[PDB]
């Protein structure tokens, strides 16, 4: 594979640009937070007498 | 035919830009929609 | 309607770029891909 | 690793400057020369 892309430098650059393009687009559609949802979920039963 | 087309060359690049301008014209003029209203052999009438 | 709208130009821009890049890899040339990409208008003129 | 098997080799075989046999940057003018000498001297210490 290395010898393949030494003769084909444009092919090598093409794979790199497509990976970067996909990444650049992903940055725009990606959510932003401090943490993920890692805390355990809880369910409360509220009643009144 | 192509043999002689490859001799002229510059004539068809002027012909090409006319096709792009012609395409560009038609694209703008042609109205845009999403999905056409299909006849489904049924419809309704409101009475208010 | 207030939610998004007109996201076609943005996606057909990268569609063009990615098609050019894939062609450049096929021919191992930054220039030859253009000779293939310039037939796009020939099919659009017929449709319009 | 994929970058180091695809892109990195392609760049090393295109956009790298030819180095003459024996040249270890010990003749480089200024700070880089001192650092190159310090490392070459320190590599000898380390191996010993
Ligand atoms: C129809 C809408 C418009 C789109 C047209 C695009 C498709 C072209 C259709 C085929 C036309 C082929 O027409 C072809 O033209 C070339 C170039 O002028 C001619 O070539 C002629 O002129 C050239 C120079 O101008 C001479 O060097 C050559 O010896 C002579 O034969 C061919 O004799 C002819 O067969
Ligand atoms: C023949 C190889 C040409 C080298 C130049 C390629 C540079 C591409 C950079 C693109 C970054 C988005
Ligand atoms: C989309 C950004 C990359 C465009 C290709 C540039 C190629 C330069 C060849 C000299
Ligand atoms: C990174 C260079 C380290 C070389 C150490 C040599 C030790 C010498 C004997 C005390």
């Amino acid at each position: 594979m290395p010898n393949f892309f030494i003769d084909r430098p444009i092919f090598a650059w093409v794979i790199a640009i497509i990976i970067m393009l996909a990444g650049g687009l992903a940055i725009l559609k990606l959510p932003v937070a401090q943490y993920p949802t890692f805390a355990p979920p809880a369910v409360t039963i509220s009643a009144s007498y | 035919s192509v043999g002689g087309i490859l001799r002229s060359t510059g004539r068809y690049l002027v012909l090409y830009l006319i096709i792009v301008v012609g395409m560009a014209y038609l694209f703008v003029r042609l109205p845009s929609s999403f999905l056409p209203d299909e006849d489904q052999g049924v419809f309704m009438t409101m009475v208010q | 309607e207030r939610l998004s709208g007109n996201q076609a130009p943005s996606l057909y821009a990268i569609s063009l770029i990615v098609v050019f890049l894939c062609l450049a890899a096929l021919y191992e040339s930054w220039s030859i891909p253009f000779s293939v990409m310039l037939v796009v208008p020939l099919g659009v003129i017929g449709a319009l | 690793v994929l970058v180091a098997l695809i892109l990195t080799p392609a760049l090393c075989a295109t956009m790298l400057k030819p180095i003459a046999k024996g040249d270890h940057g010990e003749g480089k003018k200024g700070f880089f020369g001192w650092f190159n000498r310090m490392f070459e001297k320190s590599t000898h210490h380390y191996t010993d």
